């Protein structure tokens, strides 16, 4: 799959 | 449950993609077919309670969708365990894998040429049509990307993976601020900044999908970390044009990446723009040309 297409970030 | 399927009717054949998605056989699930080849999504044994809840919400969300350009739910096995989510098998998998397979030097190159302009336009129109339907149903997708678009036996592209999809009937937006494992390279600046998701922020992601198509699914903002993309895009940064990218697609992409969400096109506008440059079957199957688009 593509787990690297997500990262731990903060929004808002 | 009108969606309930007898478990004895499902046979798993191989793993399609890691909750494991399987290719399966389903007996007597589609009228006029004694047995249908299907995809079957399941939950990991070690999935957290949040993940288990989201998987069930995803299946539930899919029950309300009927669109040629959206992956069809076929049934649910919910009696006993485990829960099987049965859907339309997409013979060519996800668009990201498919596009990467079309690179000149890809080991798995299927021996077919990379997409023509017409084929890219057809893909665009199909993705946009599925998204126009989703929006009209008052959902925001939140994870539109090539990896979540699926490719049929006839190369029709359809929207899939509704894991991040949220109902926006009451307000036209979903807001979720805070920390998360998020698709940062696909996200609009206002989503990054204000934590807000709308059809306009889905439109930003549509621009990135166009960029994926014309780059054969390169990684967006390569050389940049997740945290740098976050800064870059919030500050008005966007992607450069792929090598030899057709001008007409570039123009569209740039319209999708307007900093102000109010200035981006709508999905109906995208389909309308492309409608004369499509395969003759499109008005027979599209949400755009359907009585439902009122
Ligand atoms: N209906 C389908 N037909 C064929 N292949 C599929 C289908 N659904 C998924 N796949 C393949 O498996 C991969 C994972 O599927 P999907 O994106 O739906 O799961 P996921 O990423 O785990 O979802 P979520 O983001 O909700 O956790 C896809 O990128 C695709 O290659
Ligand atoms: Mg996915």
């Amino acid at each position: 799959p593509y787990p690297e297409d997500y990262g731990d970030i903060e929004i808002g | 449950d009108e969606w309930e399927v007898s478990r004895e009717k499902i046979t798993l054949l191989r793993e399609l993609g890691q909750g494991m998605v399987y290719e399966g056989n389903a007996r007597d699930i589609i009228k006029g077919e004694a047995e249908t080849r299907v995809a079957v999504k399941t939950v990991n044994e070690s999935a957290s309670l949040r993940e288990r809840i989201e998987f069930l919400n995803e299946a539930s969300v899919m029950k309300g969708f009927t669109c040629h350009h959206v992956v069809r739910l076929l049934g649910v096995v919910s009696k006993g365990q485990p829960t099987l989510v049965v859907m339309e098998l997409m013979a060519h998998g996800d668009l990201k894998s498919y596009l990467r397979s079309l690179r000149p030097e890809a080991e798995n190159n299927p021996g077919r040429p990379p997409p023509t302009l017409q084929e890219m336009i057809q893909m665009a129109a199909e993705i946009a049509d599925g998204m126009a339907y989703l929006n009209a149903k008052k959902f925001v997708h939140r994870d539109l990307a090539a990896r979540n678009c699926m490719v049929a036996h006839d190369f029709t592209v359809k929207i899939g993976d509704f894991g991040m999809t949220r109902d926006i009937y009451e307000t036209d937006y979903y807001r979720k601020g805070g920390k998360g494992l998020l698709p940062v390279r696909w996200m609009a600046p206002e989503s990054l900044k204000d934590g807000v998701f709308t059809t306009s922020s889905d439109m930003w992601s549509f621009g990135v999908v166009l960029w994926e198509i014309t780059s054969l699914a390169e990684q967006p903002y390569q050389g940049l970390s997740n945290e740098q993309v976050l800064k870059f895009v919030m500050d008005g940064g966007y992607l450069d044009q792929p090598d030899n990218c057709p001008e007409r697609v570039t123009d569209l992409m740039r319209m999708c990446w307007q900093f102000n969400p109010n200035m981006r096109p709508t999905f109906l506008e995208i389909v309308n723009l492309l409608k004369d440059d499509l395969h003759p079957s499109f008005p027979e199957v599209s949400f755009f040309h359907s009585e439902e688009n009122k």
